[PDB]
DNA sequence: AGGGGGGGGGG
DNA sequence: GGCCCCCCCGGC
DNA sequence: CCCCCCCCCCTTTTTTCGGGGGGGCC
């Protein structure tokens, strides 16, 4: 509807809407027809349509009927102990499945079995995971698991090689455009050539941050109310790149190799909010994509690069971390 | 009241600074409904809060700044009884959970649910009684939750979208996880320029009949700020007060105890290097943690000070940035601060 | 300045003890026409609202209307060191810091009266503007504790549904659900477990289990109960009183599959 | 279950139901036929790692020492049950001291899992052994030995399950395409065998996939690229192609190549390192502090990455390190 | 390690 | 007899 | 009463789930 945000609002509602999830929605809609869906371990990068694939698959196999009955979610906002996971989800995955209506059975495959979906699953802690390795195989014929996390390395072995794992894709310009240019022309949004490419490669395989830039970008062109394309240096601004003459002084000071200009150069640059973890990329790109440096220099800072964003993905201060990579570098 | 606080402004009109910022709010004021779930970062001191404020006074009626406190019980897995102080109106409403540490994940998965799982009675400005729009919920500091409550929120502010709103200002987004990023439209708020604060410190000087013979006077406790709004108003505060209302050429800058406290633990390190120094240094150590003075602006402070020493060298310089670097990642993923700001303060001794 | 000399302490008892746990401050206005109490939820969910006709009172008198912001708990201490029988008054002053509560008896020896510290409590212009409810009735609170109860343990959920000769109760949950029907039917020899009900309009709200209970933890006041229930507006559960009565506006839960 | 076996899950319809079916415990499995057989069974522990056959073999033995009801006739306890001191000590005890009710015989006593059970539940199930012996015996089923007190380790007779051979895998597959009247193409075989590890939960998962993946099962062969497909793994190729471009290429035409070779199929960072670090294990390097620069960055590379970051940094690092470790080769 | 305290030997 | 609550280890 | 060996004994509290024990209401 009108009253809620395009990310939500343009959410896919079945399995063919899933865009670049070919190699699994393909087998889910198999499933369909096979009535053999065995326990899913959804992993992947942040916003790739993990829920949103799970929970089309739930609605085209059961209908909304069947939907509150047959499915039993649980995620990170709820109490997911290992008490919990013995007593509740053991119940659950006991208990017979529900009586599907003429109409269900009708007008939808209703499968002989209810679904347990584990959501975060990476957030359980590993007693509490081990209690539901006898769970999924006893009362396999009746419950089926889908697990669904970002880091597959926080589940237990045992659960892994129980569940048949699904990788999801990072989202890019090369197959990730053509849902946000038919969301564009859902919104009307005019928009220069190049713009959706441009959103796209600053997300990073993130389709909810573009989505959301491109609706502060439509936002931004209706209030101006001038009617112009949107460029791709307004999108830019709206996401936070910092521009290329800061980039172009940065590493002209880094060459110059005084610790007290950088400093204060990076002192002044602190000022304006920018996050470190785009400035640490831009220069990657442009360090590693420049042909003037040789090989060990190249060799040296892809390793002070690593380094600086393991530190920064930690929580920690980011001056003190900008300011000791640009000195690093300087004296490459 | 204190200048810094009767001068804030109460709309998105009567901002001073950023204009771009300005214009950016109005545009995603301009149609509420749709507004997605924001997520403000930015230098402390700012005007961030302001900014929420007087986005919310756009959004909604001037009543969002009519405020009250109360208190909500929580009890965790062992019987204990928590008390939460919460900042609530009748248009929005404001939580700090990390003032329960550990436990803030609790306040996302027994308050905001609350909230946001039904409606609420609206007998104001409705014909039936029953509120007929959505919450705006601000979560202040969100880079101080802990990784819990961040995980717990990502399903909460997608199942609720249309029902609740969430709007979480912070200083550094190095803390917050990547899901929470993608479920939040990034808003940068610049610091204000040093030209905007000197006006805005003439305003007040102007409103408030301060004698000034010269307007550099207020450009220098813009330099003394560093960027900060709060920080120069509070100084311009002091100094007329120091001073018999009346600022002089000749007027020093009001330095807070703790930087002074900093800056003498740095020249001490400096001149003396020595075990019995980092036993005097470990007692100061104490001292300042032990009066509300967080580890992680010590060690920022420390570290700055220490490479503003003109009798350092350039290898010293960066010897000390990089065990600052280390010791930084340290303290964040440790729970002694004076664990690691003595193996700072030992290694910089060392390199010295 | 002021009395409220009360033909029944235990009536005032009965009173505040209906909504202590939904509210803690409210704000009682003293009008000569009686006391007159609405306060919001601190969740801004619930609107507790009360009001007690001077009929009810034995001897009530006022010469300027007053508002009392004092607290309940400290309401309910006074209180429960009391007697069952007497005549409980309110008498204040022109600038009262305090209320003094006579809890004056027939008899010249079983006397408790004490005194209540007042508190500033702000109040503003809330509105109770009359709807077009669809349905409204009353009914024992017995019945209602016996079906709260019975259906707490089932589920969260006490959904109403108030439909043409038809009361249902509906509760569902993990272990299964449970419905009960309440139809009119009236005693000869026993009226007072009837129901008097009047609708205009199906309707169905899916209400708490957690306010339900707290609400039928305080019915003893009232051995009678109200519904009012609408589509758009908060229905509302209210307990009558000798003269007045103690109204409960409570925001219905968000559907989100509707 | 419902409806039918054919509903369940590969995983779940190919359980083996009698010892015969196990494959590659050919000597755990002939010396626990020998101890039925003639009566000597003694206190067991199966220690191995997933996707074995532990489970699976406890389970045809129970059957065949008694029965088809084999269910009414043993304790089964494993972690998704509440297993503490007093269980122990009352149900347990209960169930060792008390003689059958269907029919006669002994008493078994399953305890799957139990590398997550509580030391003092370890401690007092030691005298529960020792003391009902004669007509009670003791199965423990574990994958990490380290979580069993000595004292219980003393009092069980140790098996270790090893990872399935190759030839037991070939042979289940053959019997799942019999069943499943599917073919598949002998370098699909290899594959699937390579990216196995030796469990047997990996095969049927993935050549379930593949055959949902196939567009009519009839009349198509699974190949290596349907496998690799399904899977999102890289192929060799590309990982061959890969090396070559980091070690003898420069540093542009290197990292388009890796770009270019990720975006081809969406291929995953932490695989490629995988595959290249299987691929340079072979490698007959002349100097060990290569191998040392070598293994230390690319573990370090891969603690990062699952927690996550920048995955172009991560890239650049690997073929930087990767670059550095082999200069020092000279 | 530093300081206080109890008990046998000398005084 | 059953909840409910409080204190205390936790490696080999 | 006063002094000198010979040794002994004291210088002291905060903590994230899950499980166990033992006391108190009822
Ligand atoms: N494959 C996709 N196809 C279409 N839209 C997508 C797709 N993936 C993500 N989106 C869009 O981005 C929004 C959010 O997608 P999500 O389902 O939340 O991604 P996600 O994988 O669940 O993220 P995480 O790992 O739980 S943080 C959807 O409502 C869609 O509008
Ligand atoms: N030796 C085997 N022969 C045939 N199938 C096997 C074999 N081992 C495992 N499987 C297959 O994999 C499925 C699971 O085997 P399991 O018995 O559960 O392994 P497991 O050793 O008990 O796992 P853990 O140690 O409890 S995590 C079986 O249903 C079989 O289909
Ligand atoms: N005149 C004027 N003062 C501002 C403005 N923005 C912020 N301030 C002042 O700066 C003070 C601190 O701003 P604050 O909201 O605390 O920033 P934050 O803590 O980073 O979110 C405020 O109390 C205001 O007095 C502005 O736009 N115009
Ligand atoms: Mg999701
Ligand atoms: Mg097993």
């Amino acid at each position: 509807l009108a009253q809620q945000p395009w990310v939500e609002k343009y959410r896919p509602k079945n399995l063919d809407e899933v865009t670049a999830q070919d190699h699994a929605v393909t087998v889910l809609k198999k499933t369909l027809k096979s009535a053999n869906l065995p326990h899913m371990l959804f992993y992947g990068p942040p916003g790739t349509g993990k829920t949103s694939t799970i929970l089309a698959l739930t609605k085209e196999l059961y209908g909304p009927d069947l939907m509150k009955s047959r499915i039993l979610e649980l995620n990170a906002s709820d109490e997911r102990g290992i008490s919990i996971v013995r007593e509740k989800v053991k119940n659950f995955a006991r208990l017979t499945v529900s009586k599907p209506s003429k109409h269900d059975l009708e007008n939808y495959p209703c499968p002989p079995y209810k679904i347990i979906i584990l959501d975060e699953a990476d957030s359980m802690t590993a007693d509490a995971q081990s209690a539901l390795r006898r769970t999924m195989e006893t009362y396999s014929g009746v419950t089926r698991f889908c697990l669904i996390c970002n880091y597959v390395t926080r589940i237990i072995d045992p659960l892994a090689s129980r569940c048949s794992k699904f990788r999801f894709k990072a989202l890019d310009a090369s197959n990730a455009i053509d849902r946000l240019r038919f969301i564009s022309e859902q919104e009307n949004v005019k928009c220069d050539d190049g713009v959706l490419e441009r959103i796209l490669d600053i997300s990073a395989g993130d389709l909810r941050r573009g989505i959301t830039l491109l609706q502060s970008a439509s936002k931004g062109a209706q209030y101006l109310g001038d009617g112009k394309n949107i460029t791709s240096t307004q999108v830019e601004e709206l996401a936070g790149v910092v521009p290329h003459d800061i980039l172009i002084e940065i590493v002209e000071k880094v060459k110059s190799g005084d610790f007290d200009e950088i400093k204060k150069y990076v002192n002044t640059f602190m000022k304006s909010g920018w996050s470190a973890a785009s400035v640490v990329n831009q220069l990657h790109e442009y360090y590693i994509t420049n042909d003037n440096f040789d090989t060990n220099f190249k060799n040296q800072i892809s390793w002070l690069l690593f380094t600086t964003d393991s530190r920064l993905n930690n929580g920690t201060n980011e001056h003190i971390q900008l300011l000791n990579l640009l000195v690093k570098i300087s004296q490459l | 009241s204190l200048w810094v606080d009767k001068y804030r402004p109460k709309s998105l009109n009567a901002l001073s600074h950023n204009e771009e910022l300005t214009n950016f709010l109005k545009s995603l004021s301009d149609q509420p409904r749709d507004l997605p779930h924001l997520l403000l970062y930015g230098p402390n001191g700012t005007g961030k809060k302001t900014r929420c404020m007087a986005l919310l006074e756009s959004i909604f009626g001037p009543g969002v700044y009519r405020l009250k406190i109360d208190v909500r019980q929580f009890v965790t897995a062992s019987n204990r009884k928590l008390e939460l102080n919460v900042v609530s109106s009748p248009y929005h409403l404001e939580i700090t959970p990390s003032d329960m540490g550990n436990n803030d994940r609790i306040v996302i998965q027994e308050l905001l649910k609350e909230v946001a799982q039904m409606e609420q009675v609206d007998f104001q400005d409705s014909k039936d009684g029953l509120a007929h729009r959505y919450k705006c919920v601000i979560i202040n500091e969100a880079n101080s939750l802990t990784k819990d409550a961040q995980a717990a929120l990502r399903r909460t502010m997608e199942k609720y979208s249309k029902n609740i709103r969430l709007i979480m200002v912070c200083d550094s987004m190095s803390p917050i996880i990547a899901p929470i990023k993608s479920r939040c439209l990034l808003i940068r708020c610049p610091a204000p320029s040093d030209s905007e604060i000197s006006t805005i410190l003439s305003d007040v000087v102007t409103n408030e009949r301060i004698q000034l013979e010269t307007k550099d006077i207020l450009k220098r406790i813009a330099q003394a700020s560093n960027g900060n709004l709060r920080v120069s108003l509070l100084m311009l505060e002091s100094m007329a007060l120091n001073n018999e209302l009346a600022l002089k050429s000749s007027s020093p800058i009001i330095k807070p105890d703790w930087i002074i406290v900093i800056h003498k633990l740095t020249r001490k390190i400096v001149k003396e290097r020595s075990v019995n120094s980092l036993i005097e240094c470990r007692a100061v150590l104490y001292d300042l943690l032990a009066h509300c003075i967080p580890a992680n602006i010590i060690l920022k402070e420390l570290t700055f000070s220490l490479l503003d020493v003109e009798t350092l060298n350039t290898t010293n310089k960066s010897s000390i940035i990089e065990y600052s670097s280390v010791f930084d990642e340290r303290l964040s993923l440790g729970n002694k601060a004076i664990f690691h700001l003595e193996g700072f303060i030992a290694k910089v001794m060392c390199c010295l | 300045m002021l009395e409220a000399k009360f033909e029944e302490a235990s009536l005032f008892k009965r009173i505040i003890d209906g909504f202590k746990d939904c509210v803690q401050l409210v704000n009682f206005q003293c009008k000569e026409d009686g006391i007159i109490a609405q306060a919001v939820d601190d969740s801004r969910v619930l609107l507790v609202s009360l009001e007690i006709g001077v009929e009810a009172f034995q001897e009530y008198r006022c010469d300027h209307p007053v508002t009392l912001g004092m607290d309940l708990t400290s309401l309910s201490k006074i209180l429960r060191c009391g007697n069952n029988t007497d005549t409980l008054t309110l008498i204040a002053d022109n600038t009262p810091d305090s209320i003094i509560l006579l809890f004056e008896d027939t008899k010249k020896d079983r006397i408790a009266e004490y005194s209540l510290k007042l508190m500033d409590i702000d109040a503003d212009f809330l509105k109770i503007e009359e709807l077009q409810y669809d349905s409204t009735l009353s009914l024992p609170s017995s019945e209602f504790s016996k079906i709260v109860r019975d259906l707490s343990q089932l589920s969260d959920s006490i959904n109403i549904m108030i439909t043409k000769e038809t009361i249902k109760f509906v509760a569902d949950g993990d272990i299964g659900s449970g419905s009960v029907i309440i139809k009119p039917f009236v005693d000869m020899e026993h009226p007072e477990t009837s129901i008097k009900l009047e609708m205009d309009q199906p309707v169905d709200l899916t209400f708490g289990a957690k306010y339900l209970l707290d609400i039928i933890k305080g019915s003893s006041l009232s051995d009678r109960v109200g519904i009012r229930l609408s589509s758009e507006a908060p229905a509302l559960f209210q307990f009558d009183l000798k003269s007045g009565f103690l109204q409960f506006f409570l925001a219905p839960k968000f559907n989100d599959e509707e | 279950e419902k409806r039918s076996k054919e509903n369940l899950p590969w995983v779940e319809k190919y359980r083996p139901e009698t010892l015969d079916e196990v494959y590659g415990q050919n000597e755990v499995i002939t010396t626990v036929r020998k101890f039925v057989d003639e009566g000597k069974l003694p206190h067991l522990l199966f220690y191995g790692p997933p996707g074995t056959g532990k489970t699976s073999t406890i389970v045809a033995l129970a059957r065949e020492i008694y029965g088809k009801n084999y269910s009414n006739m043993v304790l089964e306890l494993n972690a998704s049950d509440d297993r503490g001191i007093d269980v122990v000590r009352n149900q347990i005890k209960d169930f060792a001291s008390t003689r059958q009710i269907f029919s006669k015989g002994f008493k078994l006593i399953i305890l799957d899992e139990a590398d997550a059970m509580t030391n003092a539940a370890q401690n007092a199930l030691r005298r529960v052994i020792e003391r009902y012996t004669k007509n009670t015996r003791f199965c423990v089923l574990a994958n990490y030995a380290h979580k069993l007190t000595p004292a219980l380790l003393s009092r069980c007779t140790r098996f270790r399950f090893q990872p399935l051979p190759q030839e037991a895998i070939e042979r289940r597959i053959a019997n799942v395409l019999v069943h499943e009247k599917l073919k598949l193409s002998p370098n699909a075989e290899k594959a699937l065998i390579e990216l196995s590890n030796g469990d047997m939960r990996r095969v049927l998962n993935v050549l379930q996939s593949c055959k949902a993946t196939l567009d009519n099962p009839d009349e198509d062969e699974i190949s290596d690229d349907v496998i690799y497909e399904c899977c999102g793994a890289p192929r060799p190729s590309d990982l061959k192609a890969v090396l070559k471009s980091i070690l003898e290429d420069d540093w542009g035409t290197a990292h388009y190549t890796l770009n270019k070779v990720r975006s081809a199929k969406g291929l995953a960072l932490i695989d490629l390192i995988e595959g290249i670090v299987k691929i340079l294990e072979d490698y007959e390097l002349q100097n060990e502090e290569t191998r040392v620069h070598l293994l230390t960055k690319l573990a370090d590379i891969e603690y990062s990455i699952s927690k996550g970051g920048n995955d172009q940094i991560q890239g650049s690092a690997v073929i930087g390190a990767i670059k550095a470790s082999f200069e020092n080769e000279t």
